[PDB]
RNA sequence: AUGUGGAACGGGGUAUUGUAAGCAGCUGCUGAGAUUAAGCCUUUGUUCCCAAGAUUUG
RNA sequence: AAUGCCGCGGAGCUAUCAUCUGCCGGAUAACGGCUGAACGCCUCUAAGCCAGAAUCCGUGCCAGAAAGCGACGAUU
RNA sequence: GGAAGUCGGCAAAAUGGGAAUCGAUUCCCACUGUCCCUAUCUACUAUCUAGCGAAACCACAGCCUGGGGAACGGGCCAGGCAAAAUCAGCGGGGUGGCUUGUGGCAGCCAAGCGCGACGUUGCUGGCUCUUCCUAUCAUACCGAAGCAGAAUUCGGUAAGCGUUGGACCCACUAAUAGGGAGCUGGGUUCCUACUGAUGAAG
RNA sequence: AUCAGACACCAGAAAAGGUGUUAGUUCAUCUAGACAGCAGGACGGUGGCCAUGGAAGUCGGAAUCCGCUAAGGAGUGUGUAA
């Protein structure tokens, strides 16, 4: 678990998404974060200083595991092909026709289980599971639609809203065969998606989360070992 | 060039109304 | 911070390096310092350090005197006190309360106004009640009825500070 | 916020002139006029 | 009594009067101060307005919140033919200003810089330099008299050019003659450059390079006497002054632009000039259906950023910036990625004819 | 409670002047006899008028800035209680509140005479007399202006204490190894010198500890700073970490030491004391470990020994009172930490960037890290657009094969 | 400090199409209807301007029609759509079918949970909890 | 805290200075003419400015001085800064 | 004031509208027809016209 | 069919409803100093010197004396 | 976008209309160039031309600054200046060297010449407009302060550049600083100047 | 005189300030060595007594005495928790 800023703003997640195979940083910016990022990262996946459809969003707009990507409908030409340039053969890159472009807030997907916004089309559900090869579920995360935005995936642990039910957690961990823990990041934040970036074996938190919080996520992840 | 603010010249009214009230003032302190 | 702090920092890591000898060069050039002020400086500025510098001058002569020998619209347009009422007197203009002081006691109780006598002035503003220079007014002497003169002009001063007839 | 009548912006705007960053001119009018 | 509601002047004092300007052609007020570390090269060029597009490029200006992003902007077409160096002017710094000490002709003079000493050229019975031109074959001790007196007493050196306006799809026959000031050397390094450029062409491959940043000046549109309402953009007794906004000439003033970019340098004689890297598709930069009253380019010419002063066909100056100014705007290089040549004659959807073929169906004609 | 906020208050004199000048500066300044009556009305009116504005503007922010010590923690206020005695600055604050009531009487009065003012004169001496009597009522809270200005440089001076949070109270004897416990513990720079009581008033610091941070106050040994010790620790919900010198290397006896702690035993009930044994490096006792709360742990003053531990146990006792297969890389698992100091370390595209001019200048080369067959085309502009199609829609890695079973078609149609 | 308070990002220059006593579509889930526009942020001192925002500028708003306990404070609000066409610096001309906006704290996280419609680009980079909670980024 | 970075060029007729509290800016002096500065061994961060004519050496200790000069801090406490211990003699 | 001369039309390109009349059998001719410089571009196209009158100038 | 009504509508005009552009040299003021007397010490000042404000003066930009001027060309 | 304009839906668009209170008022919805913020189009006039062809007004006229005791004026004084003939616009021109920031009564001194200075003690009208001044609200640079940092207070040079949008109120803003020298509401019963355009002439 | 003067009882501000200059008037020491300057002494009862966390002349309350002298003040200021 170790704490980072994009530029001046607390929210990581957003500003880059992070999977088992590579990592994804904002351009233009300040590299402060590339350089974070390669220093934990540099000698394990490859790390692209990519943007989608000029904008840094990137994170909220790009969902992914280790085995592929996806973009929305507004991701250039030049872009997608800075991406493939840039990731390695073994992963592979699909464009997606998704009216709701925000792929990063509508889907929270691990290796092997993806949780989806319950208004997903069946195309795009159907070529989520061809790309991603995982087992998609259409649900929602303490009735709130944004499952990528509002709840965070790994292979041995996750997150939710501190406002969900005892039986929506045991729900929820019973449909994605991982532990789940409801709590916060970045000092009361509930968008643990946008305040939290986690690999299987690394995370990357706001440098306003609490030690408390780096806690639970350091207990929930497994990381200490 | 004058270089001042104020004009060093004075108006006719001005100058006589020095005599005018510079008398008086003798007057008062008689 | 807690508390001394900043002497804390001064007994821990000393004071700056020039500031003694800057201190020195400083109140040694203030003498030039204020010579310079007093002849460049216009205006009010000027004038109040014309005033002040009187004030200390004549100050530090009176100590180093006393070191020495223990070595050795028909209105009224005048303040009023409460047909025949042809005129208007405010309220506002109005009074009821003076300041008296007395002579001998050398006291200046403020008091209310009983009556106004008569104005040196203009014995109709005595009906209105006008208070003027001069003019004679009964107030209440029991806490101290006595009459008095104004020593002031109500209508410019705006308070009617009068000298008791005692 | 200083303006650019300001001496301190004329004072580092006459170092940047002082260095490499006007060296991209030299050699760049160089060019031109051997050719 | 004081103004209550205050607002900011209503135009600027520093470019009144808003007179006619008593020239068509820009004048340069400045050169940009001469070196001697520096050997000879030119300052400035003279081209026509053809038109302007738009482009795409990919911006790396670093730090910006469009670091590599593909951007638009309108720049603006100048064909500039190369222009024949026919003159020398020798400048003698005097307590009294810059004089003009004496000048220098070169033997053959075209027609084309002939015809800017008459008001009627067919008329007249064209002997102008005429005398010059026998002089010149008889003794060219004397030429070489005012050279030497150029080289010798005179501290600014500066060369009469005129533009060759035949090449232009221009109607005009006059050509445009001016002095630019040879910059560099010593005065006799410049006075021996003005001598084997006699008579030859210099061209804007040898005065500008394709990124830096220049100063264009011309005169402007005319908009006719105008009222104060667009003329100054209006919404105690005394008489009324030379600040109060007031109604007359709103237009054809001259102007100066600074800080103008050249996106790319274009040759005549390339077929290429209007493709890109990204986009071949083999085309000119003379938009489909040619420029909107002015031709098509066949010459030189310039691709500046944004637009500058006066309508389409008539003629700008492009001078080297005065004073170095490196902001990362004005160093940063440029990468062409399209260039726009649709119809401007209204709304164009096709770039050449070529292209436009495939996706119509065969045309009867 | 942050007492930093208090504008600072100036002396009668520069009160007085500031005020003035500022009327004179704001407000117009020339008028004439030949003026119609109305305008020299209120020329004189605007003058009063905003010198009273000037005045209340001035004492309010004094009135407001001030703690309300009724209002407050009762920590705070009785600490102001023993430090500045409330009835004084109760007075000295109700004083200005009265004098801002008196310049708001005078000003009213004299704005209203005014509207009878007859002469340019008239007028002059009313204004005059206004602003003599604004001035004359100022002159008159000379003591309270300078008492609330003391006040206010100890106060900024004070630390910001916070009871709501977790705290642990160290007092005990005067240099008796509280001050190097406190020291030890937090980051806090408590001067420790022979001279007795060097911590003349409180010292409060944080410490990080079992993922919860615990602000520990440290109060005078044990006079005002022994009154002020006290209240510290009346009304705080914290524990004692009382530190008695086992071997008097403090200079004070053990016996005393403890038998100042059974009377103080009264005031730290409700928490769990120690019985810190100071400068063990460097009978009575037993009635003291009777109590049981009080923690018997040596403290090794001179050595430095057992601070910690001792630490962690107070901490420890104020806490108890109140298919899945993550394929980690085998470089991660021998991944050296990106370290500056280290030679091993590799560079970063930040150290790049302050050699290649740092933010602003550096372009970073978004293409230098491709995967490639070469880094030498690395910066080639691949063709995107020809002749009204995108070279992108046609990138196949076996796209020259259609293209010749295509020649064999066409071929075809032209025989 | 609510002026470009957590922007993350300066904004280009962009159409002025809302300008104040716009009514105005809330766009977030937290209950609120109609807004109407009371002022803009960083708006300058310009003679008879009316003062106008576009997308992604924060405003002063309040619920015409809402829920109650959403009314009653004058709130930050977030202009994510805009009628007005405007020139994005790509070149492409852009104009959203409806002005829509979201109900945000000073700070710039909203009450709201999820965006119901397209969000600008622009909106989502100056505020990236805009983009973290919306569903269609365009 | 932080160190100040003292460089030397054209025999000691140019001083560069860095990191003066955590500076990213260099701040360039030119000596006034017969005057020659050096880093002496004999007792670590000490500058020697050494001349012919006093007010030349003087006034380049005073440009030092004044432009290594601390802006809007404290300087009751902000000790910070380049100045003047010894005036002497080479001989 | 006999020229890479000008002008009037004509063709082509480029644009605007939207698929004409008629022939017919909505469909085909027919993305046709109409307009296109009046402050659009071009012209081996045809036709036509100019090596003239007056005034002021050392 | 007094521009019968409606849609599109090039060119022109135009919109902070569109795009572009807006720069450096001296002299100082408050003030900080150097040397240095007056006054055998001291001192920013008296003689001199240094640094120093969006300030003043220029550069740049606009106009071009229609009674300011220079060079060149032809010259019935 | 939708009365944010104005004292105010004056005038247009909705076709004018729905509900309340006493035709008026208010409210919600609706509409719109009143407004942000002006742009474009047409006709007439103005422009030039052929013909015809007045009147009011007229001591004489026509530049400004300071002074001319006043009434300062155009004639007078001292200066800036000053080059024919004209054209189209727009309308400008037909009373102290005062004053400012520090109140009134009494007493004690007492530098000094019965006063006696400072002190010291006793008590209650708004809508738009050119320019100037600094007496500076903000911006630039400085000094002082318990000024650790941030934020801030006071004071100095400083008028170069800004000092808003709405019904004292509430927002924005870095700030919403103070003053000098075409128009409307409630309240009482020719020439000259300015701006553009030609223009004879060494 | 970095906003001089030509002024005209310099009468309104006017009472006065100035390390600007030139003249005077009245008292002071001075080759028994003047002022200043550098060298040094500037003490010991005594840290006098109340006053205090800590006050030794110098936070603070009356003086403020004495041995020595050529002189060292219960102390002119800075400073020290002392």
């Amino acid at each position: 678990a170790l704490r980072a800023q994009f530029e001046n703003s607390n929210e990581i997640g957003v500003f880059s998404n992070l999977t088992n195979s590579y990592a994804l940083v904002a351009l233009g910016g300040s590299e402060n974060f590339y350089s974070v990022f390669e220093a934990e990262l540099g000698d394990v996946v490859p790390v692209v200083h990519t943007t989608i459809g000029g904008t840094r969003i990137i994170g909220r707009l790009t969902c992914g595991n280790r085995k592929g990507l996806l973009v929305p409908s507004s991701t250039t030409d030049n872009e997608l092909q800075h991406l493939r340039n840039s990731l390695p053969d073994p992963v592979k890159i699909q464009r997606v026709d998704e009216r709701l472009s925000a792929l990063g807030n509508i889907v929270a997907c691990n290796d092997y289980v993806a949780l989806v916004h319950p208004d997903i089309e069946r195309e795009t559900e159907e070529i989520i599971a061809d790309v991603l090869d995982v087992e998609v579920f259409r649900q929602t995360v303490a009735g709130n639609v944004l499952t990528g935005s509002y709840c965070a995936l790994s292979n041995q642990g996750a997150l939710v809203h501190p406002r969900t039910s005892i039986q929506e957690q045991d729900e929820l961990s019973s449909l994605l065969q991982v532990p789940l823990v409801a709590g916060t990041i970045n000092r009361g934040s509930d968008v643990i998606g946008a305040g939290l970036v986690v690999n299987d074996w690394c995370a990357f938190a706001g440098l306003d989360t609490t030690a408390t919080e780096l806690a639970v996520c350091e207990s929930i992840f497994k990381l200490q070992d | 060039v004058s270089l001042k603010k104020k004009s060093k010249r004075r108006t006719t009214r001005l100058r006589s109304r020095i005599e005018k009230k510079a008398a008086e003032s003798k007057r008062k302190q008689k | 911070p807690q508390n001394e702090y900043i002497e804390e920092s001064i007994r821990k890591h000393g004071r700056r390096f020039d500031h003694e000898e800057r201190k020195r060069k400083k109140a040694a050039r203030e003498a030039h310092d204020a010579s310079l002020y007093a002849q460049k400086t216009r205006g009010i500025k000027a004038k109040l350090y014309q005033e002040k510098r009187r004030k200390e001058k004549i100050q530090m002569k009176k100590t180093i005197k006393q070191h020495e020998e223990r070595n050795a619209k028909r209105m009224i347009t005048k303040a009023t006190f409460v047909k025949y009422e042809r005129f208007i007197r405010p309220m506002a203009l109005r009074q009821k309360k003076a300041n008296v002081t007395h002579k001998e006691l050398g006291v200046t109780m403020q008091l209310p106004i009983i009556g106004v006598k008569k104005n040196p002035q203009s014995p109709t503003y005595t009906q209105l009640g006008v208070l003027t220079k001069g003019t004679v007014i009964e107030v209440n002497v029991s806490e101290l009825g006595k009459y008095a003169q104004i020593t002031n002009n109500p209508e410019l001063d705006g308070c009617v500070n009068a000298l008791l007839l005692t | 916020t200083s303006g650019p009548r300001d001496n301190n912006r004329n004072k580092w705007a006459k170092k940047h002139l002082k260095k490499g960053k006007r060296a991209k001119n030299s050699n760049f009018s160089k060019f031109l006029k051997k050719k | 009594s004081h103004c209550k509601f205050e607002q900011p002047r209503h135009g600027s004092l520093g470019f009144l009067p808003r007179k006619r300007a008593s020239r068509q052609r820009g004048k340069v007020k400045a050169f940009p101060k001469d070196d001697a570390s520096k050997p000879v090269h030119l300052t400035a060029f003279l081209g026509y307005k053809a038109g302007m597009t738009h482009i795409v490029r990919d911006l790396d200006r670093p730090g910006s919140k469009m670091h590599k992003r593909e951007i638009l902007e309108a720049v603006t077409v100048i064909e500039t033919p190369p222009m024949v160096v026919v003159g020398v002017v020798g400048y003698v710094e005097t307590p009294r200003g810059l004089r003009s000490l004496t000048t220098v002709w070169a033997e053959h003079l075209s027609e084309e810089v002939k015809r800017r000493f008459y008001k009627n050229w067919f008329k007249s019975k064209k002997k102008a330099f005429t005398k010059y031109a026998k002089k010149y074959a008889e003794s060219t001790q004397s030429i070489n008299r005012e050279l030497e007196r150029i080289k010798k007493y005179c501290s600014v050196v500066r060369v009469l050019a005129h533009t060759q306006i035949r090449k232009t799809p221009l109607a005009q026959k006059k050509a445009h003659l001016m002095e630019i000031q040879v910059n560099g050397g010593s005065v006799a390094d410049k006075v021996e450059w003005a001598r084997e450029h006699f008579e030859k062409t210099v061209d804007i491959k040898s005065t500008f390079e394709q990124n830096e940043m220049i100063d264009v000046i011309g005169v402007t549109r005319g908009k006719g006497n105008e009222g104060t309402t667009a003329r100054w953009g209006t919404k105690h007794p005394a008489n009324v002054q030379w600040t109060v906004a007031r109604a007359g000439n709103a237009g054809y003033m001259h102007r100066t632009q600074l800080n103008s970019k050249i996106y790319r340098i274009g040759a005549g004689d390339d077929a290429k000039n209007a493709s890109t890297d990204f986009d071949a598709t083999e085309k000119r930069i003379t938009p489909m259906g040619g420029f909107v009253r002015y031709g098509v380019v066949e010459n030189d010419f310039v691709m500046l950023n944004g637009a500058t002063p006066g309508p389409v066909k008539r003629v700008l100056t492009l001078r080297k910036s005065l004073l170095t100014h490196t902001s990362r705007k004005a160093l940063e290089p440029v990468s062409l990625k399209w260039i726009d040549t649709a119809s401007k004659f209204g709304h164009g959807r096709f770039q050449t004819p070529a292209e436009a073929k495939q996706f119509l169906g065969t045309l009867k004609k | 409670a942050v007492f930093k906020n208090i504008t600072p208050i100036p002396d009668v004199n520069t009160f007085l002047d500031v005020v003035l000048s500022r009327t004179q500066r704001k407000t117009p300044t020339v008028i004439r006899s030949g003026f119609k009556i109305s305008r020299i009305r209120g020329f004189y009116g605007r003058k009063v008028k905003f010198t009273q504005d000037t005045i209340t503007e001035k004492l309010d922010s004094i009135l407001q800035e001030f703690p309300k010590l009724n209002d407050i923690h009762p920590f705070h206020a009785d600490l102001l209680n023993i430090l500045y005695d409330r009835d004084h600055l109760k007075i000295a604050l109700s004083q200005l509140s009265t004098a801002k009531h008196l310049v708001e009487n005078v000003a009213r009065d004299y704005i209203r005479l005014l509207k009878y003012g007859d002469s340019l004169y008239r007028c002059k001496q009313l204004k005059r007399a206004a602003l003599g009597r604004m001035a004359t009522i100022i002159k008159r809270q000379k003591s309270s202006l300078e008492f609330l200005e003391q006040v206010r440089q100890h106060l900024s001076r004070l630390p910001a204490i916070d009871p709501n949070t977790r705290t642990l109270l160290v007092c005990g004897y005067p240099n008796v190894g509280k001050s190097s416990f406190m020291n030890k513990v937090t980051r806090a720079q408590v001067d420790v010198q022979p001279y007795a009581f060097t911590t003349k008033s409180l010292f409060v610091g944080h410490f990080d500890y079992k993922y919860l941070r615990w602000q520990v106050i440290d109060t005078p040994g044990i006079n005002t700073i022994e009154m002020q010790s006290i209240t510290a620790m009346a009304h705080l919900r914290s524990a004692v970490l009382y530190f008695m010198d086992l071997s008097e290397m403090c200079g004070y006896s053990v016996a005393a030491q403890v038998k100042l702690y059974h009377s103080i035993k009264p005031l730290f009930a409700n928490k769990v004391t120690i019985l810190v044994l100071n400068k063990i490096d460097a009978e009575l006792l037993q009635t003291i470990i009777d109590d049981g709360n009080v923690k018997v742990v040596q403290t090794s003053c001179v050595q430095d020994i057992g601070v910690m531990d001792v630490r962690t146990t107070a901490c420890e006792a104020l806490l108890a009172a109140r298919a899945r297969p993550a394929c980690i890389p085998d470089s991660v698992k021998t991944r050296r930490a990106y370290d500056a100091n280290d030679p091993n370390r590799r560079i970063l595209a930040r150290d790049i960037e302050a050699a290649n001019g740092g933010a602003g200048v550096y372009n970073v080369e978004l293409r230098d890290k491709y995967i490639l067959q070469d880094p030498s085309w690395k910066y080639d502009r691949m063709p995107e657009l020809l002749d009204g199609k995108n070279v992108a829609d046609f990138v196949d890695p076996e796209i020259e094969a259609k293209l010749l079973a295509l020649d064999e078609e066409e071929e075809r149609l032209e025989r | 400090s609510r002026g470009r308070g957590a922007a993350s990002g300066t904004k280009y220059r962009m159409t002025l199409g809302l300008p104040v006593q716009a009514i105005m579509n809330c766009a977030d889930n937290s209950g609120a209807k109609n807004l109407y526009i009371v002022s803009v942020f960083g708006t300058g001192a310009r003679l008879n301007r009316l003062p106008a925002a576009s997308c992604g500028d924060m405003v002063l708003a309040t619920v015409k029609k809402g829920k109650p306990d959403l009314r009653k404070k004058i709130m930050p609000a977030i202009v994510v759509r805009q009628r007005k066409a405007w020139r994005r610096k790509d070149g492409v001309y852009l104009y959203f079918e409806d002005n829509a906006g979201v109900i945000v704290n000073p700070k710039g996280e909203m009450k709201g949970s999820a965006i119901t419609g397209p969000v600008a680009k622009e909106c989502a980079d100056l505020w990236p909890r805009i983009a973290s909670n919306a569903g269609t980024v365009v | 805290h932080f160190p100040i970075n003292i460089n030397l060029t054209e025999n000691g007729t140019v001083v560069e200075i860095r990191n003066f509290l955590g500076e990213r800016i260099t701040r360039v002096i030119k000596c006034l003419p017969g005057v020659t500065v050096s880093i002496s061994s004999a007792v670590k961060d000490e500058i020697i400015l050494e001349g012919n004519s006093l007010e030349n050496v003087s006034q380049s200790a005073a440009n030092i001085k004044q432009i290594c000069n601390v802006r809007n801090k404290d300087i009751r406490k902000f000790l910070d800064g380049i100045y003047v211990s010894e005036r002497g003699n080479i001989e």
